RNA sequence: AAACUUUCAACAACGGAUCUCUUGGUUCUCGCAUCGAUGAAGAACGCAGCGAAAUGCGAUACGUAAUGUGAAUUGCAGAAUUCCGUGAAUCAUCGAAUCUUUGAACGCACAUUGCGCCCCUUGGUAUUCCAGGGGGCAUGCCUGUUUGAGCGUCAUU
RNA sequence: CGUGGAGGUCAGUGACGAAGCCUAGACCGUAAGGUCGGGUCGAACGGCCUCUAGUGCAGAUCUUGGUGGUAGUAGCAAGCGAAACCACAGCCAAGGGAACGGGCUUGGCAGA
RNA sequence: AUGGUGAAAACCAUCUAGUAGCUGGUUCCUGCCGAAGUUUCCCUCAGGAUAGCAGAAGCUCGUAUCAGUUUUAUGA
RNA sequence: CACGGACCAAGGAGUCUAACGUCUAUGCGAGUGUUUGGGUGUAAAACCCAUACGCGUAAUGAAAGUGAACGUAGGUUGGGG
RNA sequence: GUUUGACCUCAAAUCAGGUAGGAGUACCCGCUGAACUUAAGCAUAUCAAUAAGCGGAGGAAAAGAAACCAACCGGGAUUGCCUUAGUAACGGCGAGUGAAGCGGCAAAAGCUCAAAUUUGAAAUCUGGUACCUUCGGUGCCCGAGUUGUAAUUUGGAGAGGGCAACUUUGGGGCCGUUCCUUGUCUAUGUUCCUUGGAACAGGACGUCAUAGAGGGUGAGAAUCCCGUGUGGCGAGGAGUGCGGUUCUUUGUAAAGUGCCUUCGAAGAGUCGAGUUGUUUGGGAAUGCAGCUCUAAGUGGGUGGUUCCAUCUAAAGCUAAAUAUUGGCGAGAGACCGAUAGCGAACAAGUACAGUGAUGGAAAGAUGAAAAGAACUUUGAAAAGAGAGUGAAAAAGUACGUGAAAUUGUUGAAAGGGAAGGGCAUUUGAUCAGACAUGGUGUUUUGUGCCCUCUGCUCCUUGUGGGUAGGGGAAUCUCGCAU
């Protein structure tokens, strides 16, 4: 009976909003007098939010990971018979990245074949980006000794800040997870290591779920205990997918939809 | 309908009959032998046939012993009153076997019956007594 | 303006009713035994037909009483009359054929 | 297949019978099976539930989870079994309305026309 | 140039089309005969811890008793139940009950919640009266029953 | 060629997304329409050989429902707030045979 | 018209989806063929009775079957 | 000229039946038609069928009647093959 | 006896026992009865022995055991279906109206009065009352009733007797069957994997089937639950249909049959007759009513060419076959799917409007579960913002999908008193555009279904197929790998 139910809600809503608040008006009116009754309200009634409620060595660094004491050639590659947006995005990581050769990769070799190849020239990673469709959709870095190798999605690409020829500096949040700070290992090694403080950009890692933004900007310093910042370089998205622990041979994490189903954990 | 509408919205109920069933099934009642001796798998004249007995005593419209012998089986297989009896003792022995006197008579064959209906009742009297 | 779709249905209707009829008349086969007669007008005077009811007459000479042969399953008409000869033959016949067939249970 | 002519095959009829159907009617399709060591005791399939007796959730999102059932919410067609529960945003708990038919007996709760039931459909108590 | 007007596109709005569903309808067939002066159909006034219609019910008032089932009811609140038994339940069945004011409506009446009568009567000595409880008092007609009436007819030393 | 349902068939398609809805998307068919990509969706649906019909819309001063211009206008004897009406627009001259010039033809002209 | 309700001449409900010598509207595509605007009396006025133009099929033939034409021949 | 059109969605109009024909298809054929019915049935289906009846099979007339071979059911002429 | 007593009649009562009204109404039975409309105006024909109104019934009603149809080598109550048949017949022969007997079938069932005396015995019934085994029986009393209640008889005859060295014989319980109502029991996966919130889906592996109808369960479930299918165990009722089990059967009782003898009554203000209306398509006023007069008994009614055939009125009862838009209860559909289908899928004959009779809509879908948004914050309120639940709020009690008209915002484009359309093209924006990669001919080798040694097995005609154990490439491209 929806004719029935539509007033009797409406009216109960409307109802409730005026309790709701007289309440709170009474609520007001106390707290002028006295600061400490709303002290304890805060306490006891929590906004209880997500994060809030999430359901919760030395010789590695250097094995696996590249460390300060070389320059690391990074080994650019493309998915076969790829198109201008895959070379447009080669030209973004073409920046960002220290010492990057871009291959142009021509049918065969097929991924041994090119670990022969970047053992003899001496590469220390590898990194693939792919198309399905004309947008970029997956990035692939692996380490070219032993094989440590990250798959990533992205989802998002937005492009008026224009850089200086100056290093970036490196900022990272929230890896508590031991898989989160694997990968906080990654963007450690394949990012330069160089900061020249002036110049003044800054590249960040934020990840306040699974997804990982990366970001870049400007900061100016006020003496009155702020700083701002513009926008500047690609707008990104990234997701973490296989581990593959071997050169492409075995799995360490590899997200299946069975998660999500948690709505928590957060690796 | 007016009436329907309601039986169906009371909290009454409705006298739910099911009644489908037994109108094809019947039994049989009226013979222990045929009760026996009768497949309700089979129709009516289906089942006549089989015992041997005819269902039908005209040309039938359209187209088409064990038991009967048993039937044959249970085909293999009164007195006067106490006034009647008495009242002929006393004209036995009055006359003997005149029934012309007998019927002649008054004081004893009161109701003045023919011959033929006091020689009658004697000859049944000599056969329950001498 | 009548539709006749019950013609299915009410032929199971006429069936189930000889059903029970066979039920409760249970050695007995439904319907009494007819005459045999000869229909009447120049057209179908060739014909013989199944009439209503014997006769005194064909009852009486075929050896049965006429209240009598009701009891027995023989329709018996009183209005019906013997102007024919072969006619009656006929239903003697049928009659006296009828009784050889007949095994009258007992009232014990 | 439909044999008798008593019984109806129509869907709106069939709807409607279980829908508007009486708490006793209800009982009865609001029955559990036992797990296959109490129908090796009992020797016995199905049962309908109550309340004092245990119980162990099959299908669903409260998989392989146990408890004891508290009350058998009849017009819902539904059982809520305690210390299997929802708990809401101010911190309260609500009951999960699950399904008989996707629950299974553990533990019986015998009274005296529970055991002659039992012992009417081919039982040994 | 902006604004403005118009066109297109995107995102919001407005509206409830389309699709899918369906405790509803319509039609066909089968079976059965079941309203009322023992007061019906219908109208009205009410009744639940908390209720609008609907449904149920009549001061025993969403029921009482009986029989079966065997442990709920649940929109919310609150009681319960000895749960190895006379027993939870807005359960099923239904044969015993009560059954307000009316209505064919029936004490007299017109549209008076008035106007009464008789019987039975527990109480206020109740001999006066006063109050309460309970059942009756309509019309026509039949079978009686009864007290009569009738120069209606006859009998009668 | 298409629509609702029926028989048959494709051991058809389908929560790894049926039907529907859009789409500056693509292909086929002269066309009726059919097929596919993308987006939205949430549960059934389609081709083929046949059957059946309450089967295909621009109109009926059509029926129902919804929404405009009129208009923040008339109005209430800063706020509140219609209705009649509505194919579409509304510069002149001259010709456009036919008591027809308002769309055409040739000119004059024309700034939000 | 039937039956009813109201009232200092009416309305409601059925018969009744009453009857039209008419008004407005009539729902997909393509291909192919394709008019008529009228002869004569029923009188016409109304509706038709027919012939003509456009087809459908069957029968003989496929020809010397004809033609909105020219020519010669023979008249007023 | 005039009548209709503010816009949009949905609804919306040669249907069903009886009587009597037309042509085509199918069955059989001097016959033909089961389904008023009865029997049977896995059940309003399907499958069987008695007796009748319908229409046709042989005509010429007005009350009363008669009746089709001179016959390769004809002689000729044509006449698909 | 100027008392008194029989009856008959009229009364009476708040006596005893009853009963009739009203509702429903589809069907049925009666009564009453239009108009629009059809043939040309309308008196018939025609709407129509209709609709409305009135009265009365039931599970059916009505009808019905011949005062019938026929013309035959006769049929044989009534009702219905098929056919007779669109025939006879009627109709300003026109709109057209429209049977019946026969035949086939469905279903079949017959009987009760009044009629002449029980006269050697009113043999009958009501009611009250007392008991009993209570839809009643019995005793006793009372009344009705001779102005006739019982038995015997109804034309099919029948009765009175006589003769058969004639034949037959009631009723009450008990336990079963049967019928109705109701309760209860009866098979087999929740086995793995994938996907999803959820498995009822896909895949793998099994069982049951007289159960793979249907419905539920978080999506398509025979195998999860209820049922379904075949059976079984009951409880409470009905009952004369019969099976058994008995208890009692009586009285010169009750019939039946054939022969012989003696009798032997059957409906009146009715049939019919004239006339005025109604009824029909009714030609031999058919049927009915009103009014006048009103019969007969070797009779009377109806038909057939001078007879013959056929029934017996003026009294009554009766199932089944048949009708059915109501009621009660089911089972269904090549039906409709929320502007459809009933007016009503929902607080529907409700809200509401009308003085009143009456008229009378709109309005279905959150999810799997309210988990219905806690708590912080913006405002007196109205609504927002953070935050969260859920698979999805891109599902919010304005709640599935969410079309078009139309409205706002943003972006692009165009605009000197018209736009939209067609042919063609430029510019601007924008989308398409191979997980295409070989092919051939030689050469290393390495394997196998290749060579070779040894076999095994299904079958049908040589021109078969499947399938092992060894060896071997120094021959072989026969294939595939490098």
């Amino acid at each position: 009976n929806k004719l029935k139910r539509q007033e009797i809600f409406a009216d109960i809503k409307h109802e409730k909003n005026k309790e709701r608040h007289t309440m709170r008006r009474k609520r007001a009116k106390e707290e002028r007098e006295n600061p400490e009754l709303r002290e304890q309200r805060l306490k006891e009634n929590v906004t209880q939010t997500i994060e809030n409620t999430r359901v919760y060595e030395d010789d590695l660094m250097r094995y696996f990971n590249s460390n300060s004491n070389e320059p690391p050639k990074i080994f650019l590659t493309t998915n076969v018979n790829a198109k201008k947006s895959a070379y447009e995005f080669a030209n973004i990581l073409i920046e960002i990245l220290p010492n990057v050769t871009f291959v142009k990769r021509k049918f065969g070799y097929k991924l041994k074949e090119i670990s022969d190849i970047c053992i003899k020239r001496n590469f220390t990673d590898i990194v693939i980006i792919n198309e399905d469709k004309k947008k970029v959709t997956g990035l692939t870095f692996i380490h070219l000794p032993e094989g440590p190798t990250f798959y990533f999605k992205l989802s998002s690409f937005v492009e008026h800040g224009r850089p200086t020829s100056h290093i970036p500096e490196l900022i990272l949040n929230n890896f508590q997870t031991r898989l989160g700070q694997t990968v906080g290992r990654l963007f450690q090694s394949i990012l330069p290591q160089n900061p020249d403080i002036e110049g003044r950009q800054v590249i960040t890692l934020h990840n306040q779920r699974d997804y990982i933004f990366f970001r870049r900007h400007r900061y100016v310093f006020k003496d009155n205990e702020r700083v701002g910042l513009q926008e500047l370089g690609p707008q990104f998205t990234l997701k973490l997918k296989r581990l593959q622990r071997g050169i492409k041979e075995e799995t360490e994490w590899e997200h299946k939809p069975e998660m999500d189903k948690e709505k928590k954990k957060f690796y | 309908s007016v009436r329907k509408r309601k039986m169906n919205r009371s909290s009454v109920g409705k006298a739910t009959r099911r009644n489908k069933d037994k109108q094809r099934k019947i039994n049989i009642q009226s013979n222990p032998i045929i009760a026996a001796n009768w497949d309700y798998s089979l129709t009516m004249a289906q089942n006549y046939k089989k015992l041997g007995l005819r269902a039908k005593l005209q040309t039938p419209a359209g187209g088409k012993e064990t038991e009967v012998v048993k039937k044959l089986e249970e085909l293999a297989s009164r007195s006067q009153s106490e006034r009647e009896e008495e009242w002929l003792e006393k004209l036995y022995k009055k006359h003997g076997d005149d029934y012309k006197k007998m019927f002649f008579d008054k004081k004893l064959n009161i109701y003045q019956q023919s011959e033929g209906d006091l020689k009658r009742r004697l000859l049944r009297w000599k056969k329950r007594n001498g | 303006v009548k539709v006749h779709f019950d013609q299915a249905g009410k032929k199971v209707s006429r069936r189930n009713a000889r059903a029970t009829r066979a039920a409760k008349i249970a050695p007995r086969p439904l319907d009494l035994l007819r005459p045999v007669v000869r229909a009447p007008t120049v057209k179908y005077n060739r014909k013989v037909r199944a009439g209503r009811g014997f006769t005194l007459a064909e009852v009486k000479a075929a050896g049965l009483t006429a209240a009598y042969a009701r009891t027995i399953g023989i329709a018996v008409d009183h209005r019906r009359q013997n102007r024919n000869q072969e006619i009656f033959d006929a239903n003697v016949q049928r009659l006296k054929e009828y009784q050889s067939k007949i095994i009258v249970f007992p009232r014990n | 297949a439909k044999q008798s002519l008593d019984v109806s095959s129509d869907r709106r009829k069939a709807r409607k019978a279980y829908f508007t159907a009486p708490s006793s009617q209800r009982r009865v399709l609001l029955s559990a099976p036992l797990s296959k060591e109490l129908r090796a005791q009992y020797g016995i399939k199905a049962l309908p539930i109550r309340r004092d007796d245990e119980v162990l959730v099959v299908r669903g999102s409260k998989k392989g989870q146990e408890g004891k059932i508290s009350s058998v919410y009849r017009l819902k067609f539904a059982v809520q079994v305690d210390k299997v529960t929802k708990e809401k945003v101010n911190g309260a708990s609500v009951p999960i309305n699950l399904h008989p038919s996707k629950l299974v007996i553990t533990k019986l709760h015998l009274d005296k026309d529970r055991k002659a039931l039992i012992q009417r459909k081919g039982g040994k108590l």
